[PDB]
């Protein structure tokens, strides 16, 4: 099961400050070391620092500039990284992962997509996408659904709520205007459908919202 | 049992702890450091083993001041430990040649 | 820091065929590296640790040799669900550190993209809005030009492309094209089509639907 857990996301205004988190699960030593790794679209694997709970002492990448500060909490079994004073540049996923003290990461968190804009918080507004009552077909159907007008990233798709994964296309979002707009689309035999329903799932952890949409003919 | 037996056998415990402790320390001490190696766990284990046995292997030494205090508290639990054996063997044949003389 | 170079940023390899992903470290550091596979979208796997011990879980296609500054990671009978980004990392002095990655891109046959055009969802036009979207599923090679036309006259303004990263499932490559409109705009225009030319055929696959 799941060994670390980090918010799917967390928005932030320039200049402001924000704390992640990352708790735990599983087999936990004394001697474990929770590490940050800082990824910027498009690019590589960055190290921010390292802490070990039990004690409380953490390092930091030098090179770059400290705009963290790692603790954690014994209890709960979470860690946590308070991120200030941000720019543009600090927009970026942030992973967690955990490393027994002999080197490697062997576990890591979905990371947790982060955006430092002016911006606000705007919930998806999901399409749905049926073909058109002069298309014709064959042997497969495709269908999908747009998800639109959102902020920010990232947002997850799923289709019968993940049980249908094989044919399936969630394209990359795409901003004009303080807003992203994405599409995902879904493969099943013509025959399958609609006798079998299709629902694409649209969760997005910015606004703590996840809205369903089945897919049917029109009229 | 003779107490140096004792104190033999508790040395040997005790030296355990210490390379154990140690390792952990060190790596706790280490990070941080810029350049340093000591920091994964099994590493420094045997580095621990090593600096009690007073050997050295290149540069595979503390860089931090922690690190050091940590390195000398293994070497002299290690030195202390075997000398401590070479006393309690050097007993127990002071002891069987008091016999062989019947003394 | 030890700094760790992989180099080609990108291979690209015939499927079935053995891969290998070098790793040079500034500096000897043993085999004190280790191998993470990243798949778009999805967070780092552990793939190898110290430069060839196997992990759990993971398919015995992939393998690790080497040791001073000099790694390779192998994979045999490459195929679909091997495409990622691949990083080496260091735990022989601190801080720890990546290599700058590794994109792995297979070459398979040419195919042809499945077109399908939707017109606006009703729930949509509703609220003021109006889009015609259009799917290019599976075609490769990647190059494709898509073509939007309002009543036998092409159209631009209002057309927003995307791509995906080649396929994990198939190796192929799949675009979406949306050309947005205000109600008004569509609620004065018969049909609309979308012209995907491909690399596969000379002609371009055509797929269109008036608002009658
Ligand atoms: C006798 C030396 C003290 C024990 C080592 C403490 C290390 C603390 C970590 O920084
Ligand atoms: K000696
Ligand atoms: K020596
Ligand atoms: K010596
Ligand atoms: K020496
Ligand atoms: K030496
Ligand atoms: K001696
Ligand atoms: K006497």
């Amino acid at each position: 099961q799941v060994q670390l857990q980090q918010p799917g996301a967390e928005l932030v205004k320039p200049g402001a400050s924000v704390k992640l988190s990352c708790k735990a699960s599983g087999y936990t030593f004394t001697s474990d070391w929770i590490h940050w790794v800082k990824q910027r679209p498009g690019h590589g694997l960055e190290w921010i620092g390292e802490i070990i709970p039990s004690y409380g002492r953490a390092n930091y990448n030098e090179k770059i500039q400290k705009k963290a500060t790692l603790t954690a909490d014994k209890s709960s079994s979470t860690a946590f990284m308070q991120l200030s004073s941000l720019t543009s540049e600090d927009s970026a996923v942030y992973y967690c992962a955990r490393e027994r003290g002999d080197g490697y990461f062997a576990v890591w968190g979905a990371g947790t997509t982060v955006t430092v804009s002016s911006a606000k918080t705007t919930p998806p507004s999901v399409y749905p996408l049926a073909p058109g009552s002069a298309a014709q077909t064959n042997s497969m159907v495709t269908l999908g659904c747009l998800v639109k007008g959102y902020f920010p990233e990232p947002v997850t798709v799923t289709w019968n709520s993940g049980s249908l994964s094989s044919g399936v296309h969630t394209f990359p979002a795409v901003l004009q205007s303080d807003l992203y707009t994405l599409s995902s689309s879904v493969t099943v035999p013509s025959s399958s459908w609609p006798s079998e329903t299709v629902t694409c799932n649209v969760a997005h952890p910015a606004s703590s919202t996840k809205v369903d949409k089945k897919i049917v003919p029109r009229d | 049992s003779a107490l140096h037996w004792r104190a033999a056998g508790a040395a040997t415990v005790l030296l355990v702890i210490v390379l154990l402790a140690g390792s952990y320390l060190a790596v706790l001490a280490e990070r941080g450091a810029p350049g340093a190696q000591l920091i994964t766990y099994p590493r420094a284990l045997w580095w621990s083993v090593a600096t009690a046995t007073t050997v050295g292997y290149g540069d595979l030494y503390p860089v931090t001041l922690w690190g050091r205090c940590v390195a000398v508290v293994v070497m002299v639990a290690g030195i202390t430990s075997f000398g401590l054996v070479t006393a309690a063997l050097a007993t127990w044949f002071v002891g069987r040649e008091q016999e062989r003389r019947g003394h | 820091d030890i700094l760790l170079t992989q180099s080609p940023a990108i291979l690209s390899v015939s499927p079935g065929e053995r891969v290998s992903f070098s790793c040079r470290a500034s500096q000897s550091i043993g085999t004190d590296i280790h191998w993470y596979q990243q798949r778009t979208n999805g967070s780092p796997r552990l793939l190898i640790k110290y430069a060839s011990e196997s992990i759990s879980g993971i398919p015995s296609r992939f393998s690790g040799s080497g040791s001073g500054t000099d790694f390779t990671l192998s994979i045999n009978s490459v195929e679909s669900e091997d495409i990622a980004n691949y990083y080496c990392q260091q735990s022989n002095r601190w801080p720890f550190t990546f290599g700058s990655g590794t994109k792995l891109e297979i070459k398979r046959a040419d195919a042809a993209p499945t077109v399908s055009i939707f017109p606006p969802s009703s729930e949509q036009l509703t609220s003021g809005g109006a889009s015609v979207v259009c799917f290019l599923n599976n075609f490769y090679p990647k190059d494709i030009n898509v073509k939007w036309k309002i009543d036998g006259s092409e159209r631009q303004n209002g057309v927003l492309n995307s791509w995906t990263d080649q396929d994990s499932k198939d190796s192929t490559y799949s675009m979406s094209s949306t050309l947005t409109l205000t109600k008004d705009e569509y609620e004065r225009h018969n049909s609309y089509t979308c012209e995907a030319t491909h690399k596969t055929s000379t002609s371009p696959i055509v797929k269109s639907f008036n608002r009658n």
